[PDB]
């Protein structure tokens, strides 16, 4: 029941009473672990933004990272580093644009690489986790470009240099599967495999169309690079699962997150990060609520949990708050993270019981994106 | 009377007696079977039309007469932008002032003067009847009055529902009578969200009562010379088409190289394209706009030639603000635009789509 | 106020998030920062790009195409924030997508989001 | 009673019905007038900030201006221009610092000058209006430097160039009185008159000491340049008035904003911009409330109005809100401006009756500074 | 909670604005963004400059000199904002003045405000 | 025992019989009338001290012995920072290891060896009684035991209240017996808010029971060579005082040029200043720090000479992080700091404050 602030007050009183000296210094964040959670605040399109580095178990902010206009955060699964692609201007929001990649040490938070992206090539959009992506080996960062056309930038983090833009078809999002390979979702309804050697035009293969034109796949699918699992829900909560572990796309049996009776009762997924995927447990988590069909970006008060293999519901939680985004830790007995944009608060739940354990408030102006490293 | 005036213009429109050697009428270059354009293959293909002498070619593509009646008289609006008038360069104030000009154009119908026109009208008993009933006795004996009256009949004729029926698929879909296909709806959506609607819509905002897919403004979109058409024109390789700057009274150097925004109605059936008919295909006309947006090497290449588009005839006054939109049209979006523009075809021209 | 409830358009106040023309607006209403319904505030730059929605007008029972254009080159206004998604589709259908910063074509290559205007550019269908 | 938002809905509806066309474009702000009011938002020390340009008569936002870290706003009294001195960094709040002055057209709000200030010379402080100041002719901007020592930067707005730093004594604030002359308040309890040139040590002359070391003169005195009147409250609401209209300092009789009984009962001034001065009316406005002596930065809910000549109280307004800053328009029948940092709302009052007339909300994160032009 | 009421120090929670050492703090408590009571959060830079206040400790009845130090180079944390002014004097007595961004001496010439630490440097007198 | 050991040290401290020519005691260079410093004029003024031979000059200024007993024994803390010891370079671990060295130093007391020292102690009947009562019979017969015992005695004497009275105005003010003047209080506030507190306060944070205004650390503040002192010492134009690197066992080149932070107690009366006594005036020592912060031309000029401070003797490992504060001390704050430092004078030396 003793809060972190109270324990700190007693320790400081004990130090003063015992005459214990200590040097004012710059703290190091604790070593990255399974329970570390990052919360990004795109700040409702503000020119500058903030990332919050949080200890999930303590419910404590252990560090922060400044960003520019709608940055894309990435977190290496092995915990070795974090990074973002960011955007600044020479006069706040006006003048010369500089797009750039920064890599940070994950305990000092110090920038270890600052890589300028030529010709201001970043896609400026409400933050989608998979618009910027690390390759599994972590030596390459891939970012999406919309203007003048869909394109994918190759950033070498090892050599700390921009390499080139890749011409792609009318496709969206970046799901890396190998050092030289990533998948995209295309307007025509297919996925595009993009294989890029160190030189030339990439080899682009399409799969067969896997969803009809009238079936809308959300902007925030879950992707486990280590499982090669792409979990893509539709506006109705229908869930597409694609296995990419063999290096090619294999379409798993489609599953419904809601029942037909619930769908008729107006139950629909809604929010920002509406889906989480736990790799070890092979488990899908979805933000749902009762809502009109075009209120798809509003907060949801419920989470449903289903077996990815069979699509049986394992649980349904009443979250107790207006939740926009969810994610989970990738350790055993995982935490369920429930982020409220409206409350600016990360709510930390036990993923098994759905019970609220603790919370971290005051997370910016409009926090939206939760990132966890898969370290196991 | 307004019916009779049009009826008179209907006669004059198909009358070769208004050409010097009586070989051509308005209908010769504005063929009612080809949306009032010219089907005849000349020294430069369909880019430019042959006059009454059988040899002379123009330097400009013959435009449709469909919906020309909806264009306001030439004027300068409060923003300083010139709007309206007739001809690719707006040198005519309106349909009336324009009508007599092809008649006296030596590279076109080639009548020596108004007197010669009057003499030809006077030779026709039905014209003496038709003109005098509308304009008074002895009208045809006065070359000035006869010429002006003929101009008014043709203008009146051009203003009938027949030239502007508004019965295209677009028009029917906008009356809730049918739906666009998936591809057509995409095309329309692209058209109104991309830079197209900045010049090819009547109004900046609101809904037009009679849309003709032109704001009537003048723009230099940086087109190259049409080599063979310029050759056929006989105006010389030294010649520069200065567009709107050619209108008498227009002195402003910022208007050099600017041309009237054409109406896109019947665009699918009125190729070749642009003021000099340089592009034979509709898809090419669309793809041209990618040269200002796309960074792909293929955007610099005219697909009809496999060579670079070519330098602008007039390198200044380009509408860069509008043209450099930051977004490239992919092949899917080009397909969609073609599909949408095809819906701007009048009912009677729908069989021409194949 | 029930955020999940079907959106109810009104035609009495342009500064409120339930004004009929804002049916797929994302960001801020420019009228709250020195613009107007269909004009940008001073100092900002008007994009030529747009996202589109068919917004039902309760006054005349007609559905209009609103082509939302951004005013750019300023930090977000922070006044009259609104997010509606009537007929809004995912990013792979960008013409209907509203998370995108549609600042393209703006003067001085302005790409920062300040606010959005709501002009009618046609009747639906 | 019809709101601006309703009136606009009405007009837009009539335009649509009438088939009236208009071109979407960049508006001009209405011409600078007496009832224009500027609200700056230092945003509780955020790296980037906003200024709100407001029509006080309509209670409408007519424009905004972006700024960097704790910029100093100035407004030309004749309405010809506005300017600020501002600070940006190459990576949001880290990296290379650039200090610079911008001058803006008051109707387009476009920058007409961007003048770099060499060696990052700006004083970074919670915003005090008189730490950066225009000369009466509006040709020169003067800014305070604290580090490494008290100094004053001279910026030539006409030539659009930085000129020089001036070494000054241990003094604070800048109150210009002439093209080449300003006054400062010194630690020793005096004022310093600084008469400067393009080069050469400036002629620095101390007035007599005018207050004891245990009277505390607030960071936000009111200064009317056109009257040459410096109105300087102490923590207790005692007001020092200095007449600089002769070009030399003349010390006026001190006045008490609060009565003895009020002072005995805990009445003290408090807030940010605690004092305003109306020139034509020769009136002093002071933010006061019942408070502890060391709560001098908290909001006040009352404004006292007093005759500057006699010290006679003309009114005590109950503001009805938590007010941190006041200021007045400088025309006849002036408006009393009452800004709430907590509410982020500018409350607009009739300065004669004290009655709230209208309000402008959503003014950033922590708006603190009100500026008006004296145009009469 | 009555803002104009005399400040009441406690010694049982360092994240609260009434914590005794915060008697003349201006900004944010570093403990709330990854620092601690007397240490800066990672990635920020410890200023060497300081402002002082005599703060009464309700635990031991002693008044201690707190020389506040800013952690700089980051945008303001936005967490545990507090402003107290016990003994706080105007800018012309800068050693007691708390509006000044006391970031001088910070590594890499960092001068942006992030948060403030509250270390004891002596006893009052 | 505690009293007696110290009392024995008291005798040795004033005894010139511990110098070769018997002209010189500890008290000669560490004069109780001058806060245990050397008032004698040499070839380099009061910068360096003249030894027993009457000709040899040292290369370092003679520091106060007052409060030296508060300094911890030499060690390296977990921070990698060396702390404590005795001598400007901390080459002696503590007071006991230090005490015997001036006795054997040929530039100082100049006794040939421990046997010669034992011999002198043996000659005094009072020492035979005093030493044997404390260390056993025949102590003075064993050169090693006798030298070590003498060291022990001298160390014990320097640990008495005589050397660290804590009766300065500052101490009285901290007890609440009196108050600072406005100038002193300003100076105190400046001292604890500016970079001084980073090196001249015992602790990083909290309150010290027995403050002596030093963290006992080693810092290179970038001082020039004292030219006349270096000439007088005869060590050569090419000689470099490496400070802490000179201590045997220290091999780390980053310790070159670093010296022990002196206690600021009695500083007003123990001029001249710094390890080589380069500065005559207290104000000048203070102004030196402005060279790292001020941009004014005057800031790089030594006001005592009218010439630049000078190139650092060791132009590496300077404490730039602490020195480059970004804030210059104006004359008012210098006046204030002078006034504060003067309150650090032990009561018996208050009459010395006028000169
Ligand atoms: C020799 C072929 C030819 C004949 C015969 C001809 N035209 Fe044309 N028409 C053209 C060409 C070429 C232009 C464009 C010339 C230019 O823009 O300078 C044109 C332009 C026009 C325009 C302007 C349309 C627009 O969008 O700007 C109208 C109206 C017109 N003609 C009507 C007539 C009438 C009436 C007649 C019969 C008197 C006629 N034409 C005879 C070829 C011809
Ligand atoms: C800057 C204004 C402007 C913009 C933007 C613009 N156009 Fe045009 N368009 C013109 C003008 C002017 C011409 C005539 C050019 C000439 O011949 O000199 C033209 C010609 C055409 C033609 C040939 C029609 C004919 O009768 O010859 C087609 C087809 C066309 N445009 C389609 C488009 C499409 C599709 C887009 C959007 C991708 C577009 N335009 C963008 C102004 C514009
Ligand atoms: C010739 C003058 C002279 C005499 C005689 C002398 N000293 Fe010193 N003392 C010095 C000098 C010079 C230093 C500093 C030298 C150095 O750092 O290498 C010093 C340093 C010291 C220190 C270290 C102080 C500190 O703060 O680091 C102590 C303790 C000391 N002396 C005590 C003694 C004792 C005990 C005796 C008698 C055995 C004595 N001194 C005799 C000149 C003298
Ligand atoms: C970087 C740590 C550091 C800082 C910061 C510092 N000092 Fe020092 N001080 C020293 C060291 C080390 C010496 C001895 C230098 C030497 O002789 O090599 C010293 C010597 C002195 C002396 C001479 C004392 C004597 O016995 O010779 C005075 C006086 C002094 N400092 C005052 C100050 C004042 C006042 C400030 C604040 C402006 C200050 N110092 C800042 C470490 C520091
Ligand atoms: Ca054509
Ligand atoms: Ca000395
Ligand atoms: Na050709
Ligand atoms: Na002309
Ligand atoms: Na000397
Ligand atoms: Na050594």
């Amino acid at each position: 029941q003793e809060t972190q602030g109270q324990a700190a007050a007693r320790a400081a009183a004990a130090d003063l009473a015992a005459g214990q000296d200590d040097e004012p210094r710059i703290l190091e964040a604790p070593a990255p672990d399974a329970r570390r959670v990052y919360v990004n605040d795109p700040a409702h399109f503000a020119a500058v933004t903030q990332q919050f580095v949080i200890d999930g178990e303590a419910g404590r902010v252990i560090g922060m990272i400044d960003g520019g206009f709608l940055p894309n955060p990435v977190v290496a699964d092995d915990g070795s580093f974090i990074a973002h692609a960011s955007t600044v201007f020479s006069r706040i929001a006006r003048g010369e644009r500089t797009d750039y990649v920064e890599v940070f040490d994950p305990v000092t938070l110090l920038p270890t690489a600052d890589i300028e992206l030529p010709d201001a090539p970043r896609f400026l959009v409400g933050t989608y986790p998979w618009m910027t992506s690390l390759t599994p080996d972590g030596k390459t960062l891939l970012f999406y470009q919309f203007s003048p056309a869909p394109a994918v930038g190759v950033v070498d983090l090892e050599g700390k240099a921009f390499k080139r833009m890749l011409d792609v078809p009318d496709c969206y999002h970046i799901f890396p599967t190998a050092p030289d390979t990533f998948f995209m979702h295309c307007r025509d309804g297919s996925l595009a495999k993009v294989a890029f050697g160190t030189e030339g035009t990439p080899e682009i293969t399409h799969t067969e169309v896997f969803h009809p034109e009238d079936e809308f796949l959300i902007n925030h699918p879950a992707y486990s690079q280590k499982a090669g699992r792409l979990v893509w829900p539709t506006y109705t909560g229908k869930i597409h699962q694609i296995d990419l572990s063999s290096g090619d796309a294999k379409f798993l049996p489609a599953v419904e997150a809601l029942t037909e009776a619930e769908r008729a009762d107006g139950w629909r997924p809604g929010g920002w990060q509406q889906v989480a995927y736990h790799r070890a447990l092979d488990r899908i988590y979805l933000l749902v609520d009762q809502r009109d069909e075009w209120r798809h970006k509003t907060a949801s008060r419920f989470v449903v949990v289903l077996d990815a293999k069979t699509g049986e519901r394992l649980a349904k939680f009443e979250m107790g708050h207006e939740i926009d985004s969810i994610n989970v830790s990738q350790d055993e007995k995982p935490l369920l993270y429930a982020l409220s944009t409206g409350d600016k608060t990360l709510y930390i739940h036990d993923a098994e019981s759905g019970e609220e354990l603790r919370s971290v408030n005051q997370l910016g102006h409009g926090p939206q994106v939760i990132t966890t490293a898969d370290m196991g | 009377a307004d019916d009779a005036l049009a009826a008179l213009g209907a006669q004059l429109f198909v009358d070769p007696a208004l050409s010097r050697n009586a070989t051509q009428s308005c209908a010769t270059c504005h063929d009612p079977a080809r949306a009032f354009t010219d089907p005849r293959e000349g020294k430069a293909g369909l880019a430019v039309s042959v006059g009454d002498d059988g040899q002379s070619h123009g330097d400009r593509n013959t435009p449709t007469l469909g919906y020309a009646a909806l264009v306001p008289a030439f004027h300068r609006d409060a923003n300083g932008k010139y709007k309206g008038g007739q001809f690719w360069d707006g040198r005519a104030d309106d349909l009336k002032q324009q009508a007599g000009q092809p008649m006296l154009n030596p590279v076109e119908m080639a009548m020596p003067d108004r007197a010669a026109v009057a003499a030809r009208l006077r030779d026709d008993p039905a014209y003496r009847t038709g003109f005098e009933a509308l304009f008074g006795k002895g009208v045809l004996d006065d070359p000035e009055r006869a010429f002006d009256a003929a101009a008014e009949a043709l203008a009146a004729y051009q203003a009938t529902g027949e030239f502007s029926p508004f019965d295209s698929k677009y028009d029917r879909v906008m009356r809730g009578e049918e739906k666009f296909t998936p591809l057509e709806e995409f095309g329309y959506t692209v058209f109104i969200t991309w830079n197209c609607r900045l010049c090819h819509m009547q109004r900046k905002q609101g809904v037009a009562e009679r849309e003709t897919f032109t704001n009537f403004e003048y723009h230099n979109i940086g087109l190259p010379v049409n080599e063979t058409a310029r050759e056929a024109s006989g105006l010389g390789a030294d010649h520069v088409d200065h567009g709107l700057l050619a209108r008498p009274g227009i002195e402003d150097p910022a208007q050099s190289g600017r041309f009237k925004v054409p109406s896109l109605r019947n665009v699918a059936v009125t190729g070749p394209y642009m003021h000099n008919g340089v592009f034979t295909d509709l898809r090419t006309a669309i793809l041209f706009y990618n040269k200002y947006t796309s960074r792909r090497p293929e955007a610099k290449i005219n697909p009809e030639t496999g060579a670079p588009w070519g330098e602008p005839e007039v390198a200044r006054n380009l509408s860069l603000a509008e043209l450099q939109s930051g977004l490239m049209l992919d092949d899917g979006r080009v397909d969609a635009l073609v599909a949408f523009l095809e819906t701007l075809t009048d009912r009677r021209y729908e069989p021409l789509l194949e | 106020t029930d955020p999940r409830a079907k959106w109810v358009p009104q035609d009495n106040d342009i500064q409120a998030c339930d004004y009929w023309r804002h049916c797929s607006i994302d960001g801020n209403i420019c009228d709250c920062s020195g613009g107007s319904l269909t004009n940008c505030p001073p100092g900002t730059k008007l994009a030529t790009a747009s996202w589109v929605a068919s917004c039902y007008n309760p006054t005349d029972g007609q559905s209009y195409l609103i082509a939302y254009r951004d005013c750019c080159g300023y930090n977000v206004s922070g006044r009259c924030p609104c997010l509606n998604t009537e007929g809004e589709l995912p990013v792979y259908r960008p013409e209907f997508a509203n998370d995108i910063i549609w600042c393209f074509g703006a003067e001085d290559d302005a790409m920062t989001y300040h606010c959005t205007i709501s002009p009618i550019v046609g009747k639906a269908s």
